[PDB]
């Protein structure tokens, strides 16, 4: 179980907290409600996207909300290949055992939920196989048993969710999905003050600038690093799309942005505090360690096209219109008047 | 349009006598 | 401490896997081990390879894989540097070049280092190691020092060493000669050469990304009237 | 697709454009004011175009000046067939737009220009000065108080629109031009002015120690 | 699946029911007259019409109905693009054991639907393949196969030639009446009403739902500044607007339900005062439409078709809501 | 590819037409009556081309400008070899429609404009107003009552259906005309008339306070 987590931490993702909380909060807090209108509570949710934009976060924060809303809650999580044994025994045996006993905590009357992590790993798929090909039978027969019962809920989280099979995401089972889109400007800054506290200690130089007010010296840093951040320089480039029709697109790294990659300059820029404080014996943070954190992540993340995902592309190219050709990673006449 | 080749994966199975 | 060496066998990525095997299983499993349901201090592990593309995008995120290190081809101050590293004062040294030296031994070694590198690096015919046509059709003489590497360096001492080997057997002098050395380098490039898929595909993925043009063809550099 | 392509034209005529200096055009009690950001000494980006009609541009030097002397060559060989009063800037804007859309559609590579085609009245005569801003497409825009021209438009064209005044005199839009612009010495300065009082040549500048005087 | 879906449970289809009915029981009753012919009953029926909608609801009920005449039931239901196995030949051997399962089930004597859906992603290719199986399968005159798709013109006429699928059935949008009547499926008398909009109706329960019912149906179907959810541009560039009536579907209208469900149980758990009103409908048609307008309507890809083969004409731009020009 | 070719400039000269203001004329008790929008003081979309002949045009500026040049230059040729009284409407439809026909086919970008040429009689003289609008490609319709060109024109047609009445007065055929161009102040119209009571040359442009009079 995985104590201190909440939707305070988690900042950015307005909407998607808000329909994780009808989906699964709401049918636990009012059932008698439910009935009433013959509205069926839903039974699957399925959480996608592209990688590290928070979907454990949400699935431990809605994990904990459950449990601190109610006025005993026991929250199950389980991975794909743990459910393997290399023994022809024990490959369903051990997950109907675990279904079975979500039945007995339901039926003790405390709501289950199942956290059926990185789904790409099992239930994907079983045409393509170049047993894990009898593994999404039972558990789709096994769902379909415990659909009956209220206070029995199952989420998953994948990155990929074209390799999973639409069988189990038929309307029924996984009827619920949802996106969590890369972060935005206004998102980008949520998520770093989620982060930028008031507690890390700041230099005196910056500190000074606002009379001793932490708070709007924070505030006024994040603004500048995420006006920063998403600004179209050309330092800013970051591939270049090709199609014959087309001219070419341009890509910037705002487009593959995460919050992930936000913490990881926080951290980068608390680092170099650190060996400033080290080097120099001033104490604090200061604006150009964070300018420095951000410069030095673009260049650390400019060879590597492993921020693309396919989802990233699949965008692109519904948004163009235009199958890609090429992409190529950029990096650094006369007489004017 | 191509062809594939297979690597088994051998299944665990004691017997005893 | 976790290293993983060569980690294009394993966390490869998921899907387009043409080989049987079957790394749909085996990878999510270290993905979520990684990052864990709850953060764990006190282990890292440091992954070297030098195919990184062939990485899976989910393994490479930031947070899970923050810190990434490229080690790129040296240069001239890089090629010296190692140079320094081989060629040693305690390396036994020939009386001709310790000689105009008046026997300070580091004043002769860190001038044959620069004489080494003053050929190595330098563009001359006899240097233009391939060529290559973009889709411009334009076409960029590439010389060896743009494949140059430490383990090049070694090499290179290694045969200037055995060299000096041979000669102390043949003729009885003691001692490694600087000529040594430009027979080595001369003999090494002539080696390598022959061979002209002897890098990754990234370096010509970050060669046309810096011309701007697709590139088509590579080739190496071996070698009706009326006149009056 | 030549729309796409057509869209790299643009970008490629609007990247020279900013590649560049600034220049203004205003309207004052005595006429029309331009000023502009240039070091050197013999390369000048404002210029008399005939009696009463001024010209300012901002890009690549060897263009807006092919633009230049064609206008010059236009003006005059109207003014000798009919006569001078004929001549009005209105023609001459419209020709520049006939021209660079023509050069945008035909030549090779798009003109990097932005102009400024300005006209006053005649002498002891009354109507509002005229500025026209003619794009690297043919585009024509009839403008009431100022121009913005190269570089960085935005910031000046904002400055110039919280201190502009009607009929401010020489020396207060000569003022508002300069910090509207710095958003300089007489060394990185052209100054010139369409002075509508003068009998009939309007255009003069303002250049030395008597620009000196002025700022 | 079980055949819970009857004729009652589809609305604004009489008149394809009654195609349907004429397509496949109307042989049952004259079997010996075709025996005695030496005939050979049509079992094609190619039921080509909207997009995500109920098209699929007919498969379902015509199973129900043959399920009814012989008084146990299945209804082998395919997806078109995930039966794709491109690499080679692998989705001709999944054809081949479809039909081998559509065969041993037809060894029972229990009535068999093969339906196919999503069949305009395909069609030297699986066609051959596919006919064969259906000629194989044509002596089991008790399997019916039914096909979807939403795009007749793409689907290769091959498959249309007289003979086996002979039978082709066009289905519609859900007009006013049917948006009615499948508003009245969801909204039943059960569902909690509100006591002012009783004072309007003296405590008719039926008839407040009725009338609110009507309302609900003719908001949505109006054209007002709320219906801006599509605006077309064409070659003559006359730039119209359509309204939410256009693109309508029943399964979107169980979402608009599900939604009005859920905004009246938060307005129960919020302001205390339980029942239905019509602005928890009108919320739930503005949030269900707000998410609609993501999953056809990316207007890059497929749109174009996805409008132009309603409406009848091809369109150049959608839009979601050099120079010198004169 | 032919149709592929012809499909492209189709669609391309389509989106210009369709990009650009409305213009409407249409037959009154006087003659003919031009109403565009035209926000612009020196550029004008409604020009004399003889006589009694006027034309009106809708898309590129530098194009439909450059075929009122050409026009006004074949007319007055014509009028001069023969006389003025020979040179009809129906002539200069005929040759933008060739001309139309031969830009869409042999030069690079077709030419994105509608033209609209009108005819009304001599001066006591007797008979019907002549419409006719050339399309980009080359074709030429003769309309009875009124032509309807760039931007939206069928929610304008709609209105003019219903509003059109023959041999209403010039204050009525405004109305009707501002009115269905709506589906704007003297600031933003560029108003003209061909009427068939002058003496001589017919086209008169109603600006100013006389149009603000008769809006
Ligand atoms: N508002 C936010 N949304 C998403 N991630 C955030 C936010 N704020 C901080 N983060 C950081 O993002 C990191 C990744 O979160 P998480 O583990 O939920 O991603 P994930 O869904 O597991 O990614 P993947 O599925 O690719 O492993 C966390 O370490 C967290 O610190
Ligand atoms: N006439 C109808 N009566 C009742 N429900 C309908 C009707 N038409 C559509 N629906 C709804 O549409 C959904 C059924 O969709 P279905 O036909 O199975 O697939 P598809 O959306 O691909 O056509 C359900 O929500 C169902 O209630
Ligand atoms: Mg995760």
């Amino acid at each position: 179980e995985v104590p201190d987590v909440s939707y305070a931490d988690i900042g950015g993702l307005s909407r998607q907290i808000e329909q994780i909380r009808d989906a699964v909060e709401l049918p636990f807090l009012h059932k008698e409600l439910y009935r009433e209108y013959s509205l069926r509570p839903p039974k699957g949710v399925l959480l996608y996207g592209p990688p590290g934009c928070g979907k454990t976060l949400i699935a431990k924060a809605v994990a904990n909300s459950l449990a601190k809303k109610m006025a005993k809650s026991y929250f199950l999580n389980i991975k794909g290949p743990e459910l393997l044994n290399k023994f022809v025994g024990e490959t369903e045996r051990h997950i109907r055992l675990i279904f079975q006993r979500a039945r007995e905590k339901a039926s003790e009357g405390t709501p289950v939920i199942v956290f059926f992590d990185e789904m790409d790993s099992i239930f994907r798929t079983r045409g393509t196989g170049v047993v894990e090909t009898t593994v999404v039978p039972q558990l789709l027969s096994e769902i379909d048993g415990v659909e009956g019962l209220e206070n029995v809920i199952v989420i998953g989280a994948s990155n990929r969710e074209d390799m999973i099979d639409p069988a189990i995401l038929r309307p029924g089972r996984l009827d619920v999905k949802i996106k969590i889109e890369r972060p935005d400007a206004e998102a980008a800054q949520d998520i770093y003050s989620k982060y930028l506290t008031e507690f890390l200690p700041v230099h005196a130089d910056d500190l000074a600038e606002f009379d001793g007010d932490r708070s709007a010296c924070i505030k006024a840093m994040i603004e500048k690093v995420v006006d920063r951040m998403y600004a179209e320089i050309d330092d800013n480039r970051f591939l270049e799309v090709t199609y014959a029709n087309g001219d070419k697109e341009v890509m910037y790294f705002k487009d593959f942005n995460s919050g992930a990659m936000i913490q990881n300059v926080v951290d980068r820029a608390k680092k170099n505090a650190i060996k400033s404080v080290l080097e120099t014996g001033q104490p604090g943070l200061r604006i150009q360690h964070l300018l420095d954190s951000i410069v030095d992540e673009f260049a650390e993340n400019e060879d590597l096209p492993n921020t693309t995902n396919p989802d990233d592309w699949a965008r692109i190219s519904g948004k163009k219109g235009e199958r890609i050709v090429y992409i190529r990673t950029l990096v650094t006449l006369g007489q004017y008047l | 349009g191509s062809m594939a080749q297979e690597q088994t994966k051998r299944g665990g199975g004691g017997g005893d006598d | 401490i976790v290293f993983f060496d060569e980690m294009d066998s394993i966390f490869r990525t998921r899907g387009t896997g043409v080989s049987s095997d079957v790394e749909t299983t085996v990878v999510p499993q270290l993905l979520s081990e990684i990052d864990g349901v709850e953060g764990l201090e006190n282990v890292i592990v440091i992954g070297a390879s030098n195919r990184e593309d062939m990485i899976d995008p989910a393994i490479l995120r930031p947070g899970r894989l923050d810190v990434k290190i490229k080690i790129e081809r040296p240069d001239a101050e890089a090629a010296q540097d190692i140079y320094s590293k081989y060629l040693t004062e305690f390396l036994p040294v020939h009386a001709d070049d310790l000689a105009e030296f008046d026997g300070d031994r580091s004043a002769c070694i860190k001038a044959m280092i620069e004489k080494v590198v003053d050929r190595m690096y330098a563009e001359i015919d006899d240097n233009r190691f391939l060529e290559v046509t973009y889709a411009n059709g334009d076409k960029e003489v590439m010389y060896f020092k743009d494949f140059n590497s430490g383990a090049m360096i070694q090499n290179v001492v290694d045969r200037a060493k055995k060299n000096a080997i041979k000669s102390v057997l043949e003729t009885g002098q003691p001692g490694l000669r600087i000529q040594h050395l430009l027979d080595s380098i001369v003999d090494e490039f002539a080696e390598n050469e022959d061979l002209p898929n002897t890098t990754n595909p990234d370096d010509w993925a970050r060669i046309s990304g810096k011309k701007g043009e697709r590139i088509v063809y590579i080739r190496t550099l071996v070698t009706l009237g009326q006149y009056l | 697709s030549p729309e796409q392509a057509m869209r790299e034209r643009s970008e490629l005529a609007r990247k020279g454009i900013a590649r560049a200096k600034s220049v203004v055009a205003l309207a004052y009690a005595g006429g029309v004011l331009f000023v502009a950001e240039n070091p050197s000494r013999s390369l000048q980006k404002i210029s008399e175009l005939y009696d009463r009609v001024g010209f300012a541009a901002a890009g690549k030097f060897n263009e807006f000046d092919n633009l230049r002397r064609g206008g010059i060559q236009f003006a005059d060989t109207r003014g000798y067939a009919y006569d001078r009063r004929d001549v009005t800037g209105r023609q001459l804007a419209n020709v520049y737009a006939q021209t660079l859309g023509t050069i945008f559609t035909e030549q090779a590579k798009p003109y990097e220009v932005e102009l400024c085609v300005a006209e006053v009245a005649h002498y002891g005569e009354t109507k509002r000065p005229e500025l026209y801003r003619i794009t690297y497409d043919g585009s024509i825009a009839d403008e009431p108080h100022f121009v913005v021209m190269g570089g960085t438009t935005e910031p000046i064209a904002n400055a110039l629109k919280e201190s502009y005044a009607e009929n401010a005199s020489l020396t207060d839009a000569l003022r508002i031009a300069v910090a509207a612009l710095r958003a300089l010495g007489v060394a990185s300065l052209e100054v010139a002015v369409l002075d509508a009082n003068r009998p009939r040549r309007a255009f003069r500048r303002i250049t030395g120690s008597a620009l000196q005087a002025l700022l």
